[PDB]
């Protein structure tokens, strides 16, 4: 997974963290973003289904982030606006196993390597 | 909301059960991850006691009521890691991760 | 379990069973890899390896050569729904575009998710083990077509790896492409458990299915897509038991004959079998073989269900006066028989037959009076008619009797025609 | 054999068959000792022994995841009785106190007699060879978790000893714990012989059962009790064929039709199938599934039998005038068909069909007259009705014809309703 | 395929299927050679060869221990014919003079032709491989009674050669000498190909059978003749599909209920199931078990056919006025149900069930009106009745609607008896 | 197995012989006494079913001996009264295979080593 | 009352048939006991050709009509013993022993 | 196989050829004659079914030859009358495997070594 | 009347298809005979791809429409021979042979 777009910016700005070069067929799989503040536990960030429907978000970001995908280029985007200081974390790109959205499974697999996004004064 | 013990210790070659507790586990399965430092989380168990391929046959799961647990048989030193449970909440849309258990092997 | 004897019509209703209803199908698509076996040949006469290689090649080519009486209606609908759902999806995978897509999905790893052109989503699985052996080991062992090598370890190993492949062919070949049940070999235990865990239903249902997978295995079936290159492709239809723990009850009946001036008149209830209530409607399951019990759980197929008006339960309470047309059979000649029930037996015992109940402590306890009578599994261990012997169900529970003078004794029968088969009760009595 | 054609009703009765009636169940409880296979592990990659040990361990764990139209009426009672008797006895064994009792009984020797707390006597049998192999050889052989040892003889032997165990699992998992028949793997020939020879019946019955054990094997069934420790415990439920060599006969019929100014009338007898005498009572066996012939013997299940008055035989003599209500179906469309019989065929063909009879000597002998006719198997080898050929049985026996005007041509038919499914004859005629 | 919806009776007729009719039986008589295994004995205690020999020698002994509702009518005659035609030939082979004649035929070579005394000509085949191994190799590798010999290659080989033999015994033992279908072990692919090629029919039929040999295999059966010396003899009966590519059609029906001042009147067509036309005659095939579809082809057995007259097709065109007595069932209470069809489904939807149609294109499409309605495959992917869901057959093809007032809405019903099981339409209406 | 009470007494007296230390779960098996005069053939003496019903005797003894059993101690007794000089025999203790009383089997296995009872002047 | 010969002799290494007859055998199975001198009788065969475990496969038997027979195949030195047939009476309630054939091996 | 009667003769005479000493069960097989003029391709000559019915001939001989068989001696006979010089050929004796005449099989096996009837001036 | 190519050639180890055509092959099967030039014909293939015993697995055949073909796979030196197809006429009482293909191996 060639993940990029992660660096550092003063708060109140925008950035994009893309996850591409999938080894599996990126199409037909749902995808999710998970983040990890330095040393802290994991937090789920956003989700999307395989046809691009069902964009949904954690309440810490519900108003600000957008999750988008391109099934022709095989790329996943999370685009950040009004970035706040608490948003500094490693962002991981993760895959959804489910065939049907009604299913009971709730794990993720195929965790990408990390993309460190920093926010600083 | 999922919940976990913050730290647990096991004597080498002895077994240990980590446990994860939360009301929503009645409806949705858990996934178990381990995270050694710096590296990305690696799925170690999911569902009712299914292992991903390549995960050694020592890890096994069990569950009841509103509780799940990961049993490490014959706990090796290479089992020292953070272990995180996650599951969906009763909405079916939002995922939640437990606070993670920092297991250590003596 | 609570069992009520209904002497108004010589019937029993046993309540408290818990439904398990099939409400869908789930599809896993398997590729079974048998490698470049068709290139290998033996130049050196009979040998162990030649015999196993011959079996593999023969079995591989063999696949290419391959491919109202409510109780009557319902089972036709059931099997039609099953077969069409399977064939309808198989016909969508059978295209070369999709077989290449499935193989492209599974090329790096043993499980993959695919959407067919027809919009359904399937799990996909590769049973790769035999190709791995044939390519990585056997092909280098047979140098220069000399099959009768000195190392026996290849021959014994090869008999193990192809064992699964030969069994799959055997089941499809005997069934012309649609097997009756999911054999051990079409889908292993590990593959089955990992398949069920993905089904489109909440965890409660799935936890039951996993603890009961011998029933899931029994009710599904497989379809052969075909042999493409040197991969066998087949699919398995798994039952989604999407609804559980709704109420069900079973109705049993026996001939309620009774006599005036030396002539019998008879009635038998024709609405026997399983009922289950689900989300506020009543489903009747008349097929003799599409509901099965394991303790309190009864496993049933929703496609075999005939919807009945909710008032239909009134035939179990006051059949003499309900306005619902309770189905009964009428006749002049009494039949003597034992209709067993989960907690007892109805004994119908009429002219010229002798009936008595017995126990394992003492062989004979009583001889029964004539007419319909309800013998309770707490009161006898055996019941006998005319030298025939039946064993009662020893399961504990509670019994009730709903008193009421029998229908056949209370009314006068219609003078012509008697012997009406499967008619509403108003058509036989109080003419 | 003797076969009578009854032209009163276009039916035949063939008699002289000898009964074999099932009248009870006998229980043998098996313990299959698998051994401590769930501890042994392999630390050295793929190998023969790991593959067989994997199959074993995998089966042992998967095995812990399981668990009036007289025709239809009869078969329900029959199958309900069978399964109930099995579950009732299994429920006594499934208690831990009894499993430990059985094992304590069998601890020093391979067969013993046990009484269950519920008052019943069972034979018990231990099949033990796999534990002998696992505990005395394999466990020392794979000394240090190093499974890929150089001695091949262990791997081949292990595949033989575990073979029976794997077959037993296969048959239970395909059937959700209740098998349809007693496979060779549930009971070997020697085990079946010692079991039959213990049954609670006089020597004559056993000598027949013991020379027909293939049919005993087919009629019985088995039930899984469970897996306890490292032993599989299952039971088999054997038929006691306690009554033999009573008289039986079979009734066959074909549509009997007539004309009156170009409008037909027809009737068909509805009392087809098997009959037997037993201790001076007549029993009728309507299920198609539950009587089977092997030469002169007919094998039947007493639970399927409906008792009929002894006057029922009058429908085979003077159906015109008997006071017993012979069951017939009546109508006005003349169906043309062949109904075979052990010593001949009834051939009914009417307007628009061309019956003829033929032989392997010459392909055509005689075109038949319109009506119902009896074609003796001594007179032709084949009959053909319309582009369609039936081949007659070549059994030898005397035939009789009972002359008489057929009922269909002797009485005026009822004007309404003219078509009646299954009704006493006097509703159809002489209104 | 062309599918007409018949509004007059709530029924669909699908034309364009191609017949495949069984019109005879073909016999191959096998002899399988075990060799003189009964003289070999072992005196070394447990070993690989002893346990394989024990299996072989035991199985060889076990073989010595085996000695008008038109649906039910048709399947009766169908099965009696099959079993009779088989036994009649087995009884001819079973004589000692013939088994010696057969083995005299096959002495020099593996296939021979022989006329039985009863005049039939049979193919005969020798399955000789096991005798070759036992006589040429094993009987010299053992000498004295050393049996735990050092060469493992002998024991592994033996477990292959006897593998076929044990499987044959297994299938006969579980079926009391008459197998339900031709396993791969009774007749291998090469043997089946040679057998089919000899059959007494023109090349067109044979080319079809060779490409459908799974279906030929499925529809035959085998009979054990007996054990004669060290040879098993058994025969296989193969179906002659002597007629192909004649026209067939399938008729489906659903309850045609209609309402009158708040009461209901109902009708169902009983002339339901498969029809095929052959040489200017119509044949009706009412069993559920006989006819099976594979694409356009229907595999049917002429022994199950009933020769319904021509003009029977008039019930598919103008049932209201044909003089043919079209069979219908009548009653008051409407059933609601879905009858599937190859190109669609009929929904009967009355008295407060909820009915709707949907698709994999998002959402439900339409709530249906009450009354019999026809849902076309091209219009919807799924249909649902009261929380049940059915998936429609995906096959593309023409649909027609034949418009017309339903009979249930056009005639006054009879006042008594109103409910009638299986009658000509004029017993129910326009009295 | 132990068997006891073997000895000698003058005719017209009484004795008891017993069978004990069973290895086969005595509680569920029918049992039989069978005897052998010196050098002569075998004679059946008496029998008992597992619950202690069906005490049966040979006509040589039918008024004299009594067979009885104790399913709690696991011992079997035969008491001899009015011994007569012809009763010189080895008495063996033998076990009945039958599950059900109406079965066709008739043999005995588990023959004990036998107790010599002599009677003489 | 069962009956059988007083004595029979067999040339070593070939078969011999001992036979026992009595009407009741038509209706109840027999048992065959071996008795070497002094030792207690030992069951060699019962029923229709069933052997107790450990009895060598040389011993075998068969029945017809009211008669049963024990066939010793390849009579060995260790086969010299008395053989006693046994059955119940026609009442099914009293047992009987047929006397004994003393068999000797030459 | 024994085959006999092959020799030279002047045209306009008669000759008999026979086929015998069959190893297979001659009684149950149909039989055929096939001839080969020197260097030319094969021509079918005549045929007979196992019970001696269904004698058939090629039109080059339909009027002349006769095909006969003796199921007791096991011998097949073809008798030639009015030999004409075009008839010089090796005559092979051949076997028909058909179990039923109406079958689709059409091949021969079990070819004899043939005899060289050489009609000549 | 069956019709067949008079001569064909194949490179050693290359495959070749001989073909035989005639209307009646559509309704009756065919049989293929090899003939070494001095010797009685020997059946190679008959029916829809069946071989006698002994005839090596190199020979095979196929059919479509009114044509049948014999495919020699990996032509060996011993394959040089005449090949004759035969079948039956449309009446089914008269057999007929095609003028055999002389095949030569280079
Ligand atoms: C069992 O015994 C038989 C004979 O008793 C053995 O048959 C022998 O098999 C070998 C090949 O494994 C044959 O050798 C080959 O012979 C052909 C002859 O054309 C030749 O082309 C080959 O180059 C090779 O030499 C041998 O002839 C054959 N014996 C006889 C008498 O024909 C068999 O091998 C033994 N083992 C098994 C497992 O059957
Ligand atoms: C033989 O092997 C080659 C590649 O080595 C492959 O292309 C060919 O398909 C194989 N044979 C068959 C029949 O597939
Ligand atoms: C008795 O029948 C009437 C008529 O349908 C019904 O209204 C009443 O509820 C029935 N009795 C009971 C207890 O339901």
């Amino acid at each position: 997974l060639v993940q990029s777009g992660g660096g550092v910016v003063r708060p109140g700005t925008s950035l994009r963290v893309s996850c591409a070069a999938f080894d599996f067929n990126f199409r037909d799989y749902g995808m999710h973003w998970v983040r990890q503040a330095p040393g802290k536990g994991l937090e789920w960030v956003a989700g999307i289904w395989y046809d691009g429907s069902n964009k949904d978000y954690a309440d810490s970001v519900k108003g600000r982030f957008t999750i988008s995908r391109d099934n022709s280029q095989n790329t996943l985007y999370l685009q950040m606006n009004s970035l706040r200081v608490e948003d500094t974390a490693v962002y991981y790109c993760a895959r959804d196993p489910r065939t049907h959205r009604e299913g009971a499974l709730s794990h993720f697999d195929s965790w990408g390597q990390g993309t460190l996004v920093t926010v600083s004064s | 909301e999922l919940t976990q013990d913050p730290a647990v210790s096991v004597a080498l070659g002895q077994t240990v059960r980590i446990t994860c507790q939360g009301d929503s586990l009645r409806n949705y399965f858990a996934g178990w991850y381990q995270q050694k430092p710096g590296q990305a989380p690696l799925l170690v168990l999911y569902g009712e006691n299914i292992r991903p391929s390549g995960i050694p046959d020592r890890f096994s799961g069990s569950s009841s009521g509103n509780t799940v647990s990961l049993t490490i048989t014959g706990a090796q030193a290479e089992d020292e890691a953070d272990y995180y449970c996650n599951s969906r909440d009763n909405s079916g849309n939002h995922w939640v991760f437990g606070g993670g258990t920092r297991l250590t092997v003596l | 379990l609570k069992e009520s004897y209904l002497e108004e019509s010589c019937s029993t209703i046993t309540e408290g069973y818990l439904s398990v209803l099939r409400t869908g199908w789930y599809t896993n698509v398997f590729t079974l890899e048998v490698g470049d076996v068709e290139n290998l040949t033996c130049a050196d006469g009979p040998s162990l390896i030649k015999t196993e290689l011959d079996l593999t090649k023969s079995a591989l080519r063999e696949l290419r050569t391959c491919s109202f009486v409510l109780g009557a209606i319902a089972c036709g609908v059931a099997t039609a729904a099953a077969v069409t759902a399977g064939v309808a999806i198989a016909k969508c995978i059978r295209l070369e575009s999709e077989v290449t897509a499935i193989k492209n999905c599974l090329k790096k790893t043993n499980e993959c998710v695919s959407t067919l052109g027809c919009g359904v989503r399937v799990l996909a699985t590769a049973v790769r083990e035999l190709k791995d052996f044939v390519s990585k080991n056997l092909t280098r062992a047979i140098n220069k077509n000399k099959c009768d090598i000195p190392d026996l370890k290849m021959a014994v190993s090869f008999s193990q790896f192809n064992r699964r492949f030969l069994n799959v062919v055997r089941q499809f070949s005997d069934n012309a492409g649609i097997t009756p049940a999911i054999s051990k070999d079409l889908m292993t235990d590990a593959e089955l458990a990992r398949a069920i865990s993905n089904m489109p239903t909440s965890a409660g249902q799935i936890k039951l299915m996993l603890e009961n997978r011998c029933m899931v295995r029994r009710k599904g079936f497989g379809i052969l897509i075909g042999v493409y290159g040197s991969s066998v492709i087949y699919m398995v239809q798994l039952p989604i038991f999407g609804v559980i723990d709704t109420p069900c009850w079973i109705v049993k009946a026996a001939p309620s004959c009774s006599e005036k001036k030396g002539n019998y008149a008879c009635l038998l209830r024709e609405d026997q079998g399983w009922y289950c209530q689900n989300a506020g409607s009543t489903v009747y399951y008349p097929c003799e073989k599409d509901c099965e019990t394991r303790g309190d759980h009864v496993f049933c197929d929703t496609a075999a269900g005939i919807n009945v008006a909710e008032q239909s339960k009134e035939c179990n309470i006051n059949i003499s006066t309900t306005n619902y047309p309770c189905k009964v059979s009428c006749g002049r000649h009494p039949i003597s028989m034992v209709a067993l029930s989960p907690l007892g037996a109805l004994v119908a015992c009429y002219k010229g037959v002798s009936c008595s109940i017995g126990s394992n402590r003492v062989g004979i306890i009583k001889q029964l009076n004539k007419g319909c009578s309800y013998i309770t599994n707490q009161d006898a261990d055996t019941v006998t008619i005319d030298n025939t012997v039946y064993q009662l169900s020893k399961v504990e529970g509670e019994q009730h009797v709903i008193k009421g003078r029998p229908v056949s004794s209370s009314f006068d029968p219609v003078k012509f025609p008697q012997d009406q088969f499967n008619v509403a009760l108003d058509q036989c009595f109080e003419s």
